[PDB]
């Protein structure tokens, strides 16, 4: 919270975050979003046999795609979109010890946390917001602006300062749990291995100064913080 | 010693220490630097002692750099590997060492004659090899294990070995370790602070011997240097576990 | 001060300590830079259901020999007999194959002794019936068609049926506290020199060849019903008894057969192919 | 040269030992 | 014989107008391809945002199926003449090398985007040591020796230091 | 290992169990595997030292089937009677083994001279006999006794005998005592764990030496095998006491 | 223990285990082999980072390849070997979940269980013994008789009876971990996957009566009663 006098390595004043066996520093602040429920009671009833966890392996820091932003995004803009955790499996960070579980357990409720890291210089300025929307199957296209985003839960991130950003997503779904994967002898009638979407926006455009560069990158990092396995089968390749 | 933990300002998390394996396998540690500087070092491997010398002139100083052989230098009397020894390589760290060290002698022989091991206090020299002390030619007339010097006796039909312990007789309160050339024409009261004496090896009749030295229990070293630059070309001489 | 020390004691001069001794004491110099300290068993030591004795090791059932049982072998039969000596199995032939545990152990000493334990299983099902006597047999045997001598000494009736196994423990009855092996204690031939009388009379040792016998015979024939096989096989194992001894440490009786490849150097002796 | 030094190819695994799948070397 | 963690220190000899990220990380027995991120973000990781504060600290695990190492130099090596090796040194050298496998990678997470008025490319100097239970065992011959200034002594004053 | 008593379900009655005779003769029992494996094997006898080697090597490695002679194969220096020995024959049962050995050496001389017993920790290989480390033609002036390796000497007027112990100094947990086949060319890092070490003894003259091995006070063994196929021709070469 | 008279589904007297989401019955005694220690102290040092267990994948029964025995079976053949865990990884159950953990972490410290149920009719007859060998690489070809197989911990099993058999096997290894996959990166100098094999052999032949059945069948079923995960990895396919 409070810098300190220039010394050897500079202003030595990080804080870090350690999951199982990964560490993620931050050299400013960071903004959390609030931590909320997730539908509970239903466990126990849609599956009469124990559901499991397996937090060393899906519980660490997985860093996914790398993102660009440029002078060029404007306002609204979709800078990245996630459907997890189809994405997670199948799309990004594929060979994650993360995703093991999915390999042999049908169904599952996911709680999880995604940190963003971002790194623009002190001439360059700009706003992005990050925002989730629960249980968006085919309604990803209505209530997507920036509009919608800041009334979700969600985080911002000042392109210059480079806080860090943590979004906390709680396992809000329709139905008990969420299918995760799809496959040739599993049923068409339901699309599954999507519970939420994840939308990287812009909110005002990245500028630079004269000279300047021209872009600068953002990476996401995402972790289970509650990842409940149900209905045991033979493994498969993710999708 | 500067640890240089004083230039980590880092505090972030970190993974674990873990546990120490030291006595895992056994309770025979061997990382005291003393208890290193307290095995033997072969100087010299089968040379040879000839009666019409003074004697074979041992300078008291511990293996370093400065007994180091270099490809395509000249041969001297001193065993190829001592600058490739554990203590050596500690050693050359080192540049101060106060204390005694202990020499083993090993005369090749069996007879009854007496070989004599004289000691020589700090005199200013530094010296080694057989050498006829003042140029004369006879000296077992004028021995110098008979002038009035601390003297000790091997005999060969008894124990062809022997270990002696060589006092911290000097001047200084520190002994210096090495120089970076050895063999530097410079100011000479300096030039011979790197001994603290010599150990003179005479015989009756011509015979080999063999010398090591170690730490004696009373030892010390300090002044630590830092490591120096260093090479190495051993994966070059043997396979790897893949063929 | 330097006073003379007149303390002396004279010396009886010897090149080892310890050398025949497997306890005691030794004069071994350590290849250590601290010349008391040992090898740390702490946490890596020796698993307790390993064996600690040879006689442990002689208390493992192993499977000594088979023999067949048919519904037409008639009474007083003799399916098995055999002469129960834990130092050879023949006296006349080399032996090759799997020794039990209990003979390659007691192939490492030079005497023997105490009750050896037998377990007859009989390969059958529900469905076969039949009764054997199993008899110790000392000093003098048995003709292989007069059963009644072999009732006269110590048996053991077995009623074949639902129970397909039979424990036997063969009682120690010599005219010694123990016996002597009868493999010898120093063989020098490697190259399985054709023997002679000459070699023979040179040997190391004379073989106090056993007359001690086990043997199993038929009380009442063997009568599975016509819908199993009318032949079963019966198992013979054995081991030291609890009180089985071995004393007197000699070159081993048996030899490793199988695979054996002396070493040689690795990697100089052409392992760069 | 050595017949030790290579177990033939029908008989082992590429570790050079008897195959799980060979029964027939008892 | 060597054990224990061993610890690295990643110095960026920058100023407050360089900003990025970089991750850390130590593999062990498999490795990753070069151009596969992902391979490497699957292992122990640190991920190290640089800006105010110019140097992370890295403690590598010890994750190895024993106890100790064995050295991958030699014990005993009486070759002092840089004799030409053939195959027939090496069959009869004291030993066999048991490479290790064992890495450490850093990987840009985020580009560097320094403002244009400072150096676009900085140097990072990494720093490494033996951890608190760093453990050593088996004195042998040392694999290290002096490379420079290397002049054994002559015998003063007799060796014609009287000029 | 497993005695088999789990089946062995018979419960009808048997004859007595008797008295053991352990003890009975005399209180020398003989019985225990640790006894056994501490008294002396011979592995070399009146071999030669030439000093144009290295020295000649043993590896530290207990005795068992990896040393048996078998009729019709190449002659090698190691004694013909070590895979009958009694403790050949306990390791033959043993796969694992932890600890020290002990080496009783012999140097054939009087003389004065002294012979080293060098100790090379686990690199890798295993070797036995004369080799020139490196391939080298000269090593008198890089001996190995004189490159840092813990080494001890004999000098044979005093004591022509030596006993060592060589520690456990690997990275593995235990020794693997032997291998189906001690010439095949597999992994080689799995290769070199049928050992933990050499011995080297290095002469300065050509002399003839014995050597001996056993097990030290802190030894154990463990994964049990079971026994192996064996072969005996013992019968055919002594008369019974019936002529 | 003990039978009861005969009512509308026969003798009911049977006995089970139960572990995870399998269960095994068994219609008459079971034969089982002494419970035995595995090395421990070594595996706090040989890993600086916490080691992993997912007992709920690994401690199920598995049944693994079936095994026919014959009339024309001789005493000592091998009627099926095991070189383990690699072949419970690559050539047995290979879809098997007892097998995810192995596809991320690169060691491993392993204890199991292993159930063998056969079945013999009541004409036939026969016995056959199972066996485990510790740290048996190079080693296979040597004390591999039934008379080391009557030594070493076993099992044993009357083909006309039908009584189960499980066969404890505690992780006795030469190295303090066991590598569990090969890989083209991954060094060639250690043979990986193999701590122990398992030995099927016949004790005394299969016998059956006139116009009777000329082989039976046995079913081997593992199971990890401990395995402890170490070393973390990218995921990869089994060998
Ligand atoms: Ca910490
Ligand atoms: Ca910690
Ligand atoms: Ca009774
Ligand atoms: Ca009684």
């Amino acid at each position: 919270e409070v810098p300190s006098k220039e010394s050897i390595q500079g202003d030595a004043t990080q804080q870090s975050s350690k999951e199982e066996n990964t560490i993620i520093t931050r050299d400013q602040q960071q903004t959390v979003s609030e931590n909320i429920p997730s539908t509970v009671g239903d466990l126990v009833i849609a599956s009469s046999e124990p559901t499991q966890q397996f937090r060393s392996l899906t519980n660490r820091w997985m860093p996914i795609n790398s993102i660009r932003v440029t002078v060029n995004g404007k306002r609204n803009d979709l800078l990245a979109q996630y459907y997890i955790p189809e994405d997670f499996l199948s799309t990004h960070a594929k060979c994650a010890p993360n995703t093991i579980p999915f390999e042999t357990y049908v169904y599952g409720k996911y709680e999880l946390e995604m940190k963003f890291v971002a790194n623009g210089n002190k001439f360059q300025c700009g706003k992005v917001i990050i925002s989730v929307k629960f249980d968006s199957y085919q309604a990803d296209n209505i209530n997507t602006g920036f509009q919608a985003a800041l009334s979700r839960p969600h985080i911002m991130l000042d392109l210059s300062t480079n806080n860090e950003g943590v979004l906390k997503i709680p396992f809000r779904y329709h139905r008990a749990f969420v299918r995760n994967q799809t496959h040739k002898t599993a049923t068409a009638g339901v699309r599954p291995g999507k519970f939420a979407s994840i939308y990287v926006q812009v909110l005002s455009p990245l500028q630079t100064g004269e000279g300047g560069a021209n872009d600068m990158f953002i990476r996401p990092f995402y972790r289970y913080t509650r990842a409940e396995f149900a209905g045991m089968s033979y493994k498969v390749p993710l999708t | 010693m500067d640890t240089g933990a004083k230039e980590d300002e880092d505090e972030t998390a970190n993974f674990s220490d873990g546990v120490t394996a030291m006595g895992f396998q056994s309770l025979d540690t061997q990382v005291s630097i003393k208890d290193i500087l307290r095995r033997p070092v072969l100087l010299f491997n089968h040379v040879e002692l000839d009666p019409d010398y003074t004697g074979f002139f041992i300078p008291i100083m511990p293996p370093s750099r400065m007994m180091q052989y270099k490809s395509g230098d000249k041969e001297t009397s001193f065993q190829r590997l001592i600058g490739r020894t554990p203590q050596a390589a500690i050693m050359n760290l080192f540049r101060f060492w106060r204390g005694s060290l202990r020499y083993t002698i090993i005369i090749h022989s069996t007879d009854g004659h007496p070989i004599y091991v004289t000691h020589v206090p700090h005199t200013g020299n530094r010296v080694y090899g057989l050498m006829k002390v003042n140029n004369l030619h006879e000296y077992t007339k004028v021995p110098i294990f008979g002038c009035g010097l601390t003297t000790e006796m091997i005999i060969p039909s008894v124990n062809p070995s022997i270990c002696v312990e060589v006092p911290f007789d000097t001047e200084n309160n520190w002994a210096v370790t090495f120089d970076e050339d050895a063999q530097r024409n410079y100011s000479w009261r300096d030039k011979g602070d790197t001994v603290t004496g010599h150990l003179v090896v005479t015989p009756v009749v011509s015979v080999y011997m063999s010398v090591w030295v170690e730490a004696g229990d009373d030892f010390e070293v300090s002044n630590f240097y830092g490591p120096p630059s260093v090479k190495t070309n051993d994966w070059n001489y043997a396979f790897s576990d893949e063929h | 001060d330097k006073p003379k020390d007149v303390s002396s004691i004279t010396i009886i001069p010897k090149p080892r300590l310890g050398f025949p001794h497997g306890k005691g004491k030794s004069d071994a110099v350590a290849m250590r830079v601290n010349p008391v300290a040992l090898t740390s068993f702490q946490d890596v030591s020796a698993y307790p259901d390993e064996p600690r004795t040879t006689l442990d090791i002689a208390r493992i059932w192993g499977l000594r020999s088979t023999f067949n049982w048919g519904s037409g072998d008639e009474h007083g039969k003799e399916l098995f007999n055999t002469v129960l000596d834990p130092g050879l199995r023949f006296y006349d032939q080399d032996y090759e194959g799997q020794i039990t545990p209990m003979e390659y152990v007691t192939g490492l000493y030079n005497f023997w002794s105490g009750p050896i334990e037998l377990r007859f299983d009989f390969v059958s099902n529900a469905f076969h019936t039949g009764t054997v006597i199993i008899s110790a047999e000392y000093n003098r045997s048995s003709t292989n068609t007069d059963e009644c001598q072999s009732h006269s000494t110590y048996t053991k009736t077995f009623h074949l049926g639902e129970q397909k196994s039979v424990h036997f423990t063969v009682p120690y009855i010599y005219d010694t506290v123990v016996r002597r092996n009868t493999a010898s204690a120093y063989l020098p031939v490697t190259d399985y020199d054709k023997v002679d009388n000459v070699s023979r009379a040179q040997a190391m040792g004379i073989r106090a060849e056993s007359k001690m016998r086990v043997k199993v015979r038929v009380v009442n024939v063997l009568r599975p019903v016509a819908s199993t096989t009318s032949t079963i096989e019966v198992l013979v194992y054995m081991r030291g008894g609890k009180n089985y001894a071995l004393h007197g440490l000699k070159q081993s009786t048996y030899w490793p057969s199988n695979s054996v490849v002396p070493i040689d150097s690795f990697p100089p002796d052409g392992y760069d192919p | 040269d050595n017949p030790h030094r290579f177990l033939p190819a029908n008989v082992s695994n590429r570790w050079n030992e008897y195959s799980s799948a060979y029964l027939p070397r008892v």
